[PDB]
């Protein structure tokens, strides 16, 4: 907050100040300050350019582990926002869009409730926006607990790439970086022509007739503040130490130029020139981590599933296994062989009572059915009742007016199961919900 | 729209919403005139009596 | 106890971006209790058995 | 029920809006809501070019979220669809409604908005509210810590010599009440349970109250709404 | 299907919409009419009550009758509440037509 001391008082008045080292974005509202005007683009605008690697690059599917302040809250809230575009009507290309957003906590010390929670996703694609506190226990907890493996794709801000995180940095991470960097000296020159190319554009109106010094007796808004301002932040030059400084919707530094560094296991090394569309890899070959160097698909479709499915007489019976960890076997009229697969349920006792997950195998009519789509479609599953132990509704939790969904149908919502198979009707309510199947018994 | 099935071959190129009546391959019979008994004579009492 | 289960449906063009709206509304129509009186008014008779 | 919503970009209004949908998506009772647009203050003829897709929605109500400048310019642009007959009201919040005794003529009747204002809130029984909650909050805290910190010594100056304990004031000074009247606050920084009041700009060109609410309670003074074809029907 | 109709104080009006009325009703088939209007080019702050009653229409098929200027004072006002684009398809007879 080493700038705000300043960004008040003569907010106060609205006397407009140009800002020049910090990167934060809180400060760029319009409502919290009137008095900001960026020449550094601020760490929150850097997303897009992940967004622009994924336009030849194709990881469609997408992590991303925001920090919980303000900070992450606007990185989250812009790169949410950039995939709203492709109004489809081009005609219908596959869309990039956001898996689990895991969020976080700044100070925490433990986050192995989050990798596996992360690495069990169908996605290989992690983009880390954080603080330098943060990259300490993401990286020497990912590079330990079995998560930095191959086909790992990484991603981070400009704050990642230096600190103690490079005394901890996994190998083959990519960072973003701009063409200037840190400069206490060049930019002033380029807002001093901004304010030279405003000084001769005042003359055309000059009905400001003073701002108003002195401390005391002048307590009103000099009424010529916001517009001078408006005036300023639309000042058009394109020679400083970079071309065509210009200033944002909400009045920041627009159109500046990155280039995508890189770690070469103890060096940076620069790969490519970012620049708004303006991205091209320059003379080296991009090394990916986990010992690979072909461009990693960064998709990795899963073949296990989980399946859960409720208690019913015509199709799914239930029976206890035997007296040593066994089920019994039988055969049909015909004597034919009839499939019996374990069945971990929850519910080896009654409710009004404890609950205990023992196995219990289960089979029946769609225990068949099931059996003979995973020999066409090269499966691999595991099974488990309902724990509620009805087919799934709406309701009002909380006595309130809340909404969400009890039953099987909830246990899926939830992401906790992944394919229903049961007796399970088709209305109108639950399609909103879901996507369903063709049917298969009127 | 109209009278139209749902097979795979149509399920090729075009694509079809969720069904609404259903059909299928049935059958059709007739009845039968009266089943009079063959042991008539002897139902309208118990074996006791 | 028939044979060959399917329905008879609409046809549209591959991967539109009507599919998802008519279905819906078709699973509505259902849940609200208005095919069984179009049936009454075409395709059941009075003949009920 | 709610219809079509209109903004213009200005910091605080993704929340509005999304507390708006997350709200009616999450209610039991038949809602619906129809084509919110979105707006720029930064040019002009794009704007009577979209602003008028919402009035062929027939939405009898609309919401506007903006500062009381663009919103007599937007109002001007309304005007100049027209939009002053009968059944078109405006809901819009405190925002715009500014120093309550000022009436620009392009404001049309029947805007509603909430407000908050000392007619009932006493300054002088405010001053004693406000003493009796931060007394009773030390209170409490002796009653946590059977200590009490001390005034710093400088504004400026004990920063040299600023090495203290962590205070938790807000861990419990949030959570204070007395006096009868419950004045448990919020951790994020406003109060809960607040007092608010309704006002409607009436063709007087003033306005000054229609009803009152308090806890999440509805007490009105006008049972049925008035008007600017309306028949009265009664049974037995 | 014929719906609303407007015009102004041109002369030669009466008896055009008493055609389209007379015409209407001795004729066995089902057609309708919706708010006849009648306006007055003659008042700036008419506008407004132009703009006014010109919304309290929702029509797919207008006529109208007057001249030129009139034309084109009324076709400007409409381009700003939406009588132009799909389906509104206007309808005039030959006087504006120079
Ligand atoms: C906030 O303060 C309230 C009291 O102001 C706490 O409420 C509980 O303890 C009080 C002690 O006398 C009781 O009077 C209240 O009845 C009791 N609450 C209920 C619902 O019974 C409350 O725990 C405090 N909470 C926090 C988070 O500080
Ligand atoms: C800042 O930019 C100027 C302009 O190119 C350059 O000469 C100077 O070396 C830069 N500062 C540093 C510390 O490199
Ligand atoms: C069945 O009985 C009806 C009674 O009138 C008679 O008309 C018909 O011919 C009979 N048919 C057969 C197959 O017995």
């Amino acid at each position: 907050f080493t700038p705000t001391p300043v960004s008040y008082t003569a907010g106060f008045y609205r006397i407009p100040v140009l800002g020049l080292t910090t990167r934060m974005s809180i400060y760029s509202d319009k409502s919290i300050h009137l008095s900001f005007l960026r020449t550094v683009p601020p760490y929150s605008h850097q997303s897009s350019v992940w967004f622009e690697m994924m336009r030849v690059y194709n990881w469609n599917h997408i992590i991303l582990l925001v920090s919980d302040d303000h900070e992450g809250r606007a990185a989250q809230k812009r790169l949410e926002t950039l995939l709203e575009e492709r109004e489809s009507k081009y005609d219908n290309k596959r869309g990039p869009k956001a898996e689990k957003v895991l969020q976080f906590d700044p100070g925490t010390k433990n986050v192995t409730a989050l990798l596996m929670e992360a690495r069990e996703l169908e996605a290989r694609v992690i983009i880390l926006s954080a603080s330098e506190d943060d990259a300490a226990t993401v990286y020497r907890a990912a590079a330990m607990l079995d998560m930095t493996g191959s086909g790992y794709v990484w991603l981070v801000g400009e704050r990642e790439i230096s600190g103690n995180a490079l005394r901890y940095a996994p190998d083959g991470i990519i960072g973003l970086q701009l063409i200037n960097g840190k400069n206490e000296s060049a930019h002033i020159s380029d807002a001093v022509g901004v304010v030279a190319q405003a000084v001769h554009e005042l003359l055309e109106k000059e009905n400001i007739t003073d701002p108003p010094r002195g401390c005391v007796g002048n307590t009103n808004i000099w009424k010529t503040g916001p517009l001078f301002k408006r005036v300023l932040m639309s000042s058009k030059y394109a020679d400083g130490v970079t071309g065509r400084v210009e200033f944002n919707e909400d009045g920041d530094r627009k159109f500046a130029q990155y280039s995508i560094m890189n770690l070469q296991n103890r060096k940076l090394v620069q790969v490519g020139i970012y620049n708004g569309t303006h991205v091209i890899p320059n003379d080296r070959k991009i090394i990916w981590p986990g010992g690979e160097t072909e461009k990693p698909r960064g998709y990795q479709m899963s073949t296990r599933l989980k399946i859960v499915t409720i208690h019913q007489e015509p199709f799914v019976y239930v029976k206890p296994t035997m007296s040593d960890g066994t089920c019994k076997e039988e055969f049909t009229v015909n004597g034919d062989p009839v499939k019996k697969v374990i069945c971990t349920g929850p519910n080896d006792t009654s409710p009004g009572s404890p609950r205990h997950t023992v196995p219990q195998c289960c089979y029946g009519f769609c225990i068949d059915l099931l059996i003979k789509l995973a020999r066409t479609m090269q499966f691999t599953y595991e099974v488990h009742l309902v724990a509620d132990g009805k087919f799934g509704t709406q309701e009002r939790v909380q006595n309130s007016n809340k909404k969400e969904w009890n039953g099987m149908m909830g246990e899926l919502l939830s992401g906790q199961a992944d394919m229903i198979v049961a007796p399970l009707t088709i209305n109108n309510e639950r399609a909103q919900y879901i996507e369903f199947s063709k049917p298969f018994k009127y | 729209v109209g009278s139209l099935t749902i097979n795979e071959e149509r399920s090729e190129v075009v694509d079809f919403s969720v069904p609404f009546i259903e059909t299928g391959i049935s059958v059709m019979v007739s009845r039968s005139n009266g089943t009079v008994s063959p042991s008539a004579f002897l139902e309208p009492f118990s074996a006791c009596v | 106890k028939v044979f060959a289960s399917t329905g008879y449906g609409i046809a549209i063009q591959k991967d539109s971006g009507w599919k998802r709206q008519v279905d819906l509304a078709i699973l509505q129509l259902f849940g609200d209790g208005e095919m069984e009186e179009l049936e009454a008014l075409w395709l059941t008779g009075i003949c009920h058995n | 029920y709610i219809f079509s919503i209109v903004t213009t970009y200005f910091p605080g209004y993704q929340d509005f809006v999304n507390k708006i949908r997350s709200t009616i998506e999450n209610s039991f009772v038949g809602w619906e809501l129809e084509e919110v647009l979105l707006l720029d203050m930064s040019l002009d003829d794009g704007d009577s070019k979209i602003q008028n897709q919402l009035k062929k929605l027939q939405s009898p109500i609309i919401l506007l979220y903006c500062t009381k400048e663009e919103a007599t310019y937007i109002f001007e642009v309304a005007n100049s669809v027209g939009l002053t007959g009968y059944g078109y009201t405006w809901i819009v919040p405190s925002l715009v409604a500014g120093d309550t005794d000022t009436v620009p003529s392009e404001f049309p009747t029947g805007l509603i908005s909430v407000s908050y204002d000392e007619w009932d809130y006493g300054l002088p029984a405010r001053v004693r509210d406000g003493i009796a909650i931060i007394t009773t909050a030390a209170s409490d805290m002796l009653s946590e810590h059977s200590f009490i910190p001390e005034p710093k010594s400088s504004c400026y100056n004990t920063h040299e010599k600023r090495i203290y304990q962590s205070n938790m004031l807000n861990r419990y000074l949030i959570n204070v009440t007395f006096e009868g009247r419950d004045l448990s606050f919020s951790e994020d920084g406003y109060q809960m349970h607040p007092k608010l009041v309704i006002i409607l700009l009436n063709k007087e060109r003033k306005w000054e109250r229609v009803g009152k609410w308090k806890d999440k309670s509805l007490q009105m003074k006008y049972y049925v709404w008035p008007r600017m074809d309306h028949l009265s029907i009664v049974t037995l």
